[PDB]
């Protein structure tokens, strides 16, 4: 049993992994490029809303 | 595209006259929950009252009783409990006669375990309106153990040293020593019930056993008595 | 034995994480504008469910959705119209999750009985039912129209062939058991948050967890990715929401409110991914800003426990499900 | 002037009570979907009568106690005083079903769930309000309850006053249908709850050994009979008699069974659900 949990956590170990402010860049990054397209971010056109 | 939006209206029709149709049966049918220690025999109860749940449904007085019981699920932690919010009561089986039997190994007492399993269920942030139905099996194999000897209710709970029978006790038509232990076991389960909530439910305490069959006639008047008391508290008169 | 060897892996897997830690993403997003307060009013009302809802999906189209009730009766809506568009009764009334099939004509439900059943729409009669868990399942979720993957309470995830009817992988070595579950946006990978406290990732393909994340302090309730599909938050009894990315290997944030210390039942996301909604056990599901961590809205409609909340692809509306029965469309 | 005046105060007050009051709960019923019930439903009518009764009969009934003359048409006054047996008996008799709503909950638990629905709400309140509705407009509106003795003729014929006059037999069943049968019917229910309270409580205490059901059903009898038994005793007796029963006493005692109508909603709507709904709604 505790030969497996070893066994993955080993596994675990070796992964690339990518500074903190990179990743924080690049979802701020999308959440700007893809803002303009949010039903929810920008309120819906009365027209335009399906619902109402 | 009207044609369309009448026959989705026709539907819609259709389908809340059925919904309507099945609500009048699931408001009339009372929905129970099974839950025991696991070896206190609730089978011999199912047999007598009557995948992982094993729902039966019993009808007494023209009344339409559905029990569930899960017995798949042996993890200690139980996150299937919050979904019965909305039963009539929980049946709680023990057995009274598991005193002596100490345990896996290292558990300190059976009745022990079943102390503490009544104590979370009694202690839920979910069931605080839901009542107990607590049913005590093996009342002769009880009675058999403490008038034998060598196996003494205060060797494994010492509160039972300082014990005394209570005064207003109603023994059946029994001897002093298995009346004190049922009635310390009684009061043991009514002390963890009580203290938590004050009105919002119930413990009822039934000293069943194997031989006994009416289990129905018990757990109808224990449901009765449950919504007379709801009613009463809902109206805050009780 | 082995214990100290885990434990030293262990440590090693905490050092490399804090050493790739240099900033936090308030220190990144506090500069940028905040998303402001946001009001969302109540469309639509969905009115017929006997019993509480536990799970709800919507379906791809974004027009139609499934939930699920304990009464037994599996029903679709039509969300523009307020329409019944069928109702499916159920073998067991006890149900836990309910999915909805991206091409439309399947729908799966599972609860307490440990089996996933998956009913045709288009032919409703029952096309398959699903055996092989041994704890109740919690989350169902489709890959494709013949892959399924359901989560259950045997601490083990599963991926079902629907054809075949038997598991062709399944996901071991988590310790409890896992009440939610989140495919990719290119169904690759997958979470899976138990209560244990510790969400992992899997790769459908390999059938390996490559990733293991232990933030939270309670059981996991909730668990959905970001939109882009490199991040993922997470819900738990805690009160707290925390957002974890797969590429640093930690969380970037976590969401939590003083004044409030309900759990958090279910989550998700907005489209753009600027937006974390998650549903709260205090009958009020929060909106959240996911970059800075600052609460914008909350939407106070719902009168018993929320159970449910999804959005819609198109981003239009967000559904929310309680347990007073009573499933609100939000927009 | 001053005592007239301080009389326009109290009945202002009150007529503001009531409309207050009334509309308060029937927009928190309104407004909350958990709050719709059978017995809330009932509610909702004593509510909506008690509405009508402040809205109608007693801001007109203030005007001609105080301008002493009734300016307005006899059409008119006899329009209310049809309204104001309608929203009399509509109250009481919703009171009465409210009690025997309680009673069949009480007494008969499993079959209370089937026995009551939504439609049998709507059908039995419709029922209450179609008898009431009868009772109040048929006799008077038909002119069958004017009295026979000149002294009713000169008021009835004449423009400037209209005061109530009303024959034996319509005063006997008016006040037997409005109240007596409602009184009988409320006692009995009453104290077989009160019997089944006690019951209860009596095994509460014989099991775990180791007041304010009699409170509750005191404070919702009293107001009831405290408002309305001495003016239908005086229906009764000033026909039975005319010599004692003066008109100032009739009329103090009709506007003391008037105030019940603004008693009711903190009777009836005394929960902590209706508290949080009312701290939601101000
Ligand atoms: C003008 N005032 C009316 C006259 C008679 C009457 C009232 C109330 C209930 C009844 O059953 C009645 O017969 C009074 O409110």
């Amino acid at each position: 049993q505790a030969r497996k949990l070893v066994e993955q956590l080993k596994m675990e170990a070796n992964i690339d992994r990518i500074k903190v402010s990179k990743a924080a860049a690049d979802l701020m990054a999308y959440c700007e490029a893809h803002a303009k397209e949010d039903p929810l971010l920008t309120p819906v056109p009365a027209s335009e809303n399906p619902f109402r | 595209q009207r044609n369309e939006e009448k026959a989705q209206r026709e539907a819609n029709k259709k389908i809340e006259k059925q919904l309507q149709k099945d609500k009048q049966v699931y408001r009339a049918t009372h929905r129970l929950l099974l839950l025991g220690a696991g070896e206190s025999g609730k089978s011999t109860i199912v047999k007598q009252m009557r995948s992982g749940i094993f729902e039966t449904k019993f009808q007494v007085d023209k009344v339409n009783f559905h029990m569930f019981d899960v017995g798949g699920q042996r993890d200690e932690r139980r996150k299937w409990i919050q979904c019965f919010n909305d039963v009539t009561a929980i049946i709680f089986v023990v057995a009274s006669s598991s005193y002596n039997m100490v345990i896996e190994d290292n558990q300190t007492n059976r009745l022990q375990e079943a102390l503490n399993l009544f104590k979370s269920i009694w202690n839920n942030r979910w069931l605080r309106t839901i009542s107990v139905i607590l049913f005590l099996n093996k009342q002769d194999l009880l009675a058999e153990k403490v008038l034998a000897g060598k196996s003494k209710i205060e060797d494994y709970f010492p509160e039972f040293a300082r014990y005394t029978t209570p005064e207003d006790a109603t023994p059946e038509p029994e001897d002093p020593r298995v009346t004190r232990a049922k009635y310390f076991i009684r009061d043991e389960f009514l002390r963890i019930s009580t203290a938590s909530g004050d009105g919002r439910h119930y413990c009822y305490p039934h000293f069943t056993c194997a031989v006994d069959t009416e289990n129905i006639r018990r757990v109808f008047n224990d449901c009765r008595d449950i919504i007379q008391r709801m009613h009463l508290r809902q109206y805050e008169l009780l | 034995q082995l214990r100290q060897e885990a434990e030293q892996l262990k440590n090693q897997i905490r050092d490399a994480r804090k050493a790739c830690a240099d900033a936090t993403l308030s220190q990144i997003t506090n500069n940028i504008d905040p998303v402001g307060r946001i009001q969302m009013r109540t469309r639509r009302t969905l009115r017929g469910h006997l019993a509480k809802i536990y799970a709800m999906h919507w379906g791809t189209d974004s027009r139609l959705l499934v939930s699920a009730s304990q009464d037994g009766k599996l029903i679709i809506w039509d969300s523009y119209t307020t329409n019944k568009v069928h109702a499916i009764p159920l073998r067991s009334s006890w149900v836990m999750t309910c999915a909805y099939a991206p091409s439309g004509n399947y729908v799966a439900c599972g609860g307490l009985d440990n089996i996933c059943s998956i009913y045709n729409l288009k032919t409703v009669r029952v096309s398959r039912e699903l055996a092989g868990h041994t704890g109740y399942l919690s989350c169902c979720r489709f890959l494709d129209d013949n892959q399924i993957v359901t989560s259950s309470g045997d601490t083990t995830c599963a991926l079902w062939d629907i054809e075949t009817g038997q598991q062709t992988t399944t996901f071991t070595g988590h310790t409890g058991d896992v009440m939610s579950l989140s495919l990719a946006p290119d169904t690759r990978l997958f979470v899976s948050g138990a209560c244990d406290a510790s969400a992992k990732l899997w790769d459908v393909r390999e059938g390996m967890c490559r990733q293991t994340f232990t933030g939270h302090e309670s059981d996991i309730n909730a668990i959905c990715f970001f939109p882009n599909g490199n991040a993922f938050a997470t819900g738990s009894d805690d009160a707290t929401c925390r957002l974890f990315d797969l590429r640093a290997d930690q969380e970037l944030m976590t969401y939590s409110h003083d004044n409030i210390i309900c759990g958090i039942t279910s989550v998700s996301f907005s489209k753009s991914g600027r937006l974390l909604l998650a549903g709260y056990d205090d009958f009020n599901c929060n909106v959240w800003d996911a970059l800075k961590a600052d609460r914008a809205g909350v939407l106070a409609g719902h009168d018993n426990r929320v159970s449910c909340l999804g959005v819609t692809d198109d981003g239009m509306a967000v559904a929310t499900g309680s347990w007073d029965s009573f499933l609100k469309i939000w927009n | 002037e001053v005592w007239v005046v301080g009389m326009g105060i109290v009945m202002s007050l009150i007529v503001l009570a009531i409309v207050f009051g009334n509309v308060l709960v029937i927009t928190a019923i309104a407004k909350f979907e958990r709050l719709q019930t059978v017995t809330n439903y009932f509610i909702t009518s004593l509510a909506c009568a008690d509405l009508v009764m402040g809205l109608a009969v007693v801001p007109f009934g203030a005007a001609h106690i105080l301008t002493k003359t009734w300016t307005f048409g006899n059409f008119w006054c006899e329009f209310w005083t049809s309204i104001d047996v309608l929203c009399v008996t509509a109250s009481i008799e919703t009171l009465c079903v409210i009690a025997v709503d309680r009673y069949f909950a009480i007494t008969s638990p499993f079959k209370y769930q089937s026995l009551l629905t939504k439609n049998k709400a709507r059908v039995i309140i419709l029922m209450v309000w179609i008898v009431s509705g009868l009772t109040s407009f048929l006799p008077i509106q038909m002119h069958w309850y004017r009295a026979t003795h000149q002294e009713a003729i000169n008021c009835y014929a004449e423009e400037t006053c209209c005061d109530f006059f009303t024959n034996q037999a319509y005063a006997i069943a008016s006040s037997i249908v409005s109240f007596y049968v409602p009184l009988v019917i409320m006692v009995f229910v009453y104290s077989r709850v009160f019997q089944e309270a006690k019951r209860q409580l009596q095994k509460i205490d014989k099991s775990e050994g180791r007041h304010k059901a009699l409170k509750t059903l005191g404070i919702i009898m009293g107001t009831f009979t405290l408002c309305w038994l001495p003016f239908f005793i005086v229906n009764i007796v000033h026909v039975i008699q005319d010599n004692l029963i003066r008109k100032e006493v009739y009329i103090l005692l009709n506007w003391i069974g008037y105030v019940n109508s603004g008693f009711n909603p903190l009777i009836y709507c005394r929960s902590p659900d209706f508290r949080i709904a009312f701290q939601e709604l101000l």
